[PDB]
Parts: structure tokens; sequence; C-alpha cells
């Protein structure tokens, strides 16, 4: 059978960036040809790897890693990156392989007035390692003195919600991404390009 | 809470300094850092950004000659500030940076001679107490509710008055109120009183590039 992209990719909602999601893909036939040739995709950029000889390649596993975050941080989803995103919600490896795929999601993730389901952790004391996730939400010190789960000066809830509103300019507006990553272990593959 | 520079003096073109930003009752190594300078006369420039994990930005004008980095041990920012220009003249201000909402502790600034996109309207108001006073602050593209104000009066650091648009930064006085979402802002004084001649600039948040201000209303008397 064909690979659930579609699961991944047309899902109604994403996850917020902080809480990416992570799929695992196995046990099918995956045509990564035709993501790469479809107009919907704003970024399709592969790093260690070219797009167009996916189809020929097997691996163990294949992961979809997808979220929201705004036009302006589509950017930092690369290696070598720094920024809000890069560093307290979703970090690529410096020398990564796989791809990373994006689209403007406005008409979907934007609201008349503001979605703010969407969130990112604004607040956060070290940089994430490559693929780290921290979905916690202790109350944030940055002063001296202990917060104890009490919001106030210098203790600050660490996440904080986009803005999405649909008359925001591009950069201000939601993309989703979806990064693709590929596992190849001593053990059977289990994901080839068609035959 | 309190930021004290130093380091600020007067030199020549192509001279070195180096500014100290030492930091009480927030942790320098805990939250964004930013430096922010004022020409005599200009407005407000954002400079550069530390974060609490390491990573620091700059504006284009300052790249590849200044450094921000600090201190953990003595709570201290610091700018390195190479190759020196008669265009960095300026005060140099220490901020806390909340990002979204608004740089809230300014330090009073260290002078620094060197010698041999967002619209405010008006950029000149007079007024009298007890006026109604509006500024309105226009934006390039949409930017949501991304927006804070700031006062200013002769002599001081400006003061956070505003963020996320409407947002009243606490302890700031009921009379000041703040509207608007997507490319029109406006800051409002309901009863303009003798302390409220000032300058006020309002910020996009989150912008890009970093730090973006409006060009300043001057509010003024008669
Ligand atoms: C998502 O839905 C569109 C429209 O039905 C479809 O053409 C596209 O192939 C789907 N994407 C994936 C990855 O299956």
């Amino acid at each position: 059978n064909l690979c659930p992209f579609g699961e991944v990719f047309n899902a109604t909602r994403f996850a917020s960036v902080y809480a990416w999601n992570r799929k695992r893909i196995s046990n099918c036939v995956a045509d990564y040809s035709v993501l790469y040739n479809s107009a919907s995709f704003s970024t399709f950029k592969c790093y260690g790897v070219s797009p167009t000889k996916l189809n020929d390649l097997c691996f163990t596993n294949v992961y979809a890693d997808s979220f929201v975050i705004r036009g302006d941080e589509v950017r930092q989803i690369a290696p070598g990156q720094t920024g809000k995103i890069a560093d307290y919600n979703y970090k690529l490896p410096d020398d990564f392989t796989g791809c990373v795929i994006a689209w403007n999601s406005n008409n979907l993730d934007s609201k008349v007035g503001g979605n703010y389901n969407y969130l990112y952790r604004l607040f956060r004391k070290s940089n994430l390692k490559p693929f780290e996730r921290d979905i916690s939400t202790e109350i944030y010190q940055a002063g001296s003195t202990p917060c104890n789960g009490v919001e106030g000066f210098n203790c600050y809830f660490p996440l904080q919600s986009y803005g999405f509103q649909p008359t925001n300019g591009v950069g201000y507006q939601p993309y989703r991404v979806v990064v693709l990553s590929f596992e190849l272990l001593h053990a059977p593959a289990t994901v080839c390009g068609p035959d | 809470v309190q930021l004290v520079e130093s380091g600020g003096g007067l030199i020549q073109p192509g001279g070195s300094l180096r500014l100290s930003c030492a930091a009480s009752g927030v942790t320098v190594s805990r939250n964004y850092m930013s430096w922010v300078r004022q020409a005599p006369g200009k407005g407000l420039e954002w400079v550069s950004i530390i974060y609490a994990g390491g990573s620091t930005f700059y504006a284009d004008s300052v790249k590849g000659r200044f450094t921000v980095s600090r201190d953990n041990s003595k709570n201290t920012l610091y700018l390195q500030m190479n190759s020196l220009r008669a265009e960095d003249t300026a005060v140099y201000y220490c901020v806390r940076d909340l990002q979204d909402y608004g740089m809230d502790v300014w330090g009073q600034g260290t002078t620094v001679t060197v010698s041999s996109q967002l619209t405010q309207s008006p950029s000149f108001l007079s007024a009298s107490v007890g006026d109604r006073v509006t500024i309105t602050c226009r934006a390039s593209q949409g930017i949501s509710s991304y927006l804070a104000w700031y006062q200013q009066k002769p002599g001081k650091a400006p003061k956070l008055l505003i963020y996320a648009a409407s947002t009243l930064q606490s302890g700031v006085p009921s009379r000041f109120s703040g509207r608007g979402s997507g490319t029109e802002f406006t800051l409002t004084i309901s009863s303009l009183q003798p302390e409220d001649f000032a300058t006020y600039y309002c910020q996009q948040l989150n912008s890009y590039p970093p730090g973006t201000f409006g060009q300043g209303t001057k509010v003024e008397i008669k």
C-alpha cells in the first residue's frame, strides 16, 4: 500500500510547534516525486539527499514531523539556524539528512480577530538539542526570586500564542511545515519507492 | 529593579569602547536583553539582542563591528564597540526585552560621542492640559496586535506604556489607552496632564528586521 502521507499533509489541524508532532511511516510504498512535483509547497528543501533520488532509496522507517510557525520563521527550520524556533521549539542538527516542506496556511489557520490556538515557546533558559521536544509549562523565572507556580513580574508562562489574522503580512501568516527524516538500521527495510 | 549602563565617552572615529550594563532585579542570563540607541535629536534604534540560550542578533548598521555578550557571575551585559563611526554617536540603553510584552525595563543610558516600516502621525503635536490627545502609528503590512507604545520624557529613558496594541502596562495611568489591529494603531491620552508632554514611540513587536520603531511624535505645550 501507499504510505499515508495524506494523514500528515492534509490533517485538519496541525500541532503547535513547541509540541510538534512526529508520525512514523513504515511498511509502505513512498512516492516522493508526487510531493516534490506539487505546486502546493513554497518550501521543499532537502539536506544530505537530493529530492529526485528519494524514489530510488529504501529506508527502515520514515518520519514526518509537523507543526505551524510564522512565515518569517520558516528559514529557521534548517541546519545551523538560530532564533526562537530553532533555539526553543524545533531544532534540526547541523548536518541533517532529510527534507523540509512548507506551505502558506493562512486560509486554514487564521481567523478574523485572531486564531490563538497555535503556540510557541517564548521563554526558555537554554537551547534545545536536535530533535528535542519540550512540552513543559512551568512558570519561567526571569529574576532571582522563585515563582512557585504563580505568574507575575519576572514569572512568565513560557508559551505564547501567535496572532494569526487573515490580514497579516505574509511573514506574520501561518505556515504548515512537514520535516521528513529517514532512518537506516541493520533491520529490514520497510519504506521503498515505487517499483 | 534597575539596569545601570557605563562605558561611554568621547572618542574619535576608528576607536573602540566597551559598554557594561549591571543588572539588579532581573537575571541577564535568563532574559532576552537588548541594546537600543538614540542619536541626538533622533528616534530609537535597536542595536542587538542576546537570548537566554546564547543566540545573538544585530542590526545591519552595526554587524561585524559590535558584539553583545554577558557575564552571568556579574549579572552584567556588555556591548563591545569597534571601528566606531561618527554615526554611532548616541545614548545607548540597556533593556530587558520581553518580546511580545515589549521592552519593560530600561537603564538610564550611557552617552557615546564619536567626533573628529512604521510611520507615526503627526510628527509634532501641540496641546493643552486637559486635552484629549491621539497619536497614530501605521504599519507597512498587517501585524495583528504586535505593537507597543513608549513614552520618553526629555532627558529620560523611554518607558513602556502599552503592549499587544491595547494592553496597559502594569503601573501605567489609566488615561493611556491603545487601540488597533492590522495596520493602523492609535495611542489616546484621555486628559493630557503636565507630566504627559513628551515624545511617544510605537514599536512593531517580533518584527523582521528586529526592533522596528516609529520615528516618534513629540507632544508639546500650547
Ligand atoms: C491532500 O489532498 C489533496 C486534495 O485532495 C490531494 O490532491 C493531495 O494528494 C493530498 N496530499 C497528500 C500528501 O496525500
